[PDB]
């Protein structure tokens, strides 16, 4: 019958669809890898600041995540979260920057809770290089630094990192893009 | 170290 030809076409179309997602996913997966780091330092590049800022305001997209980064080849898996329009006490007024601990595939061998010092910062692209940053020492009793249970733990950082004005007036933005850098202390910890 | 709203 022709119902056979059409069924076969349908089968193919269905699979071609799947293949497309599989492909798209891998493009994403490539990207993540190509930008991975294993020395506990993250350099997160955020293009389209205007549009993304606007989507934060419009409530379309409140926050953004960096690709994951590591303290070592088989160490903690972490990342960053930013709210272009602020969160909490900085909401609407500042840019909030947080640190996140993700469920690593080797947590069973890592020390908990997380105790490595974290240094959050936004880079200045102007030639005077007056970067903005602040560091902290994980709070042992905080549920953000315990052995992950779900994919990610509660983000912990600075809700009032930078005043949105300061950000948008200084030389931090250039070519509609900003750079965020995280520095996790690794030296102080028995390495593999 | 301050935490983010639940979301």
């Amino acid at each position: 019958n022709t119902g056979l030809l059409e069924s076969q076409l349908s089968r193919h179309d269905q699979m071609l669809s799947v293949h497309d997602i599989r492909l798209a996913d891998m493009d994403l997966r490539f990207q993540v890898l190509e930008t991975a780091s294993y020395n506990g330092v993250l350099i997160w590049k955020i293009r389209d600041y205007k549009r993304r800022k606007q989507e934060a305001v419009m409530g379309k997209t409140l926050s953004l995540y960096s690709q994951p980064f590591y303290t070592g080849y088989f160490g903690y898996k972490m990342c960053a979260r930013v709210y272009l329009n602020g969160d909490g006490m900085g909401k609407g007024t500042h840019l909030s920057l947080f640190f996140v601990i993700m469920r690593g595939e080797y947590d069973a061998l890592l020390p908990w809770p997380f105790k490595q010092k974290v240094t959050l910062m936004l880079m200045d692209q102007g030639s005077s290089r007056r970067h903005l940053g602040d560091a902290f020492k994980p709070d042992p009793n905080s549920s953000s630094f315990k052995k992950p249970t779900g994919e990610m733990n509660i983000a912990s950082g600075c809700p009032v990192f930078v005043a949105q004005t300061v950000l948008e007036n200084g030389t931090y933005i250039k070519d509609d893009t900003i750079f965020i850098k995280v520095i996790v202390d690794t030296s102080d910890l028995p390495d593999p | 170290p301050q935490q983010a709203t639940d979301d």
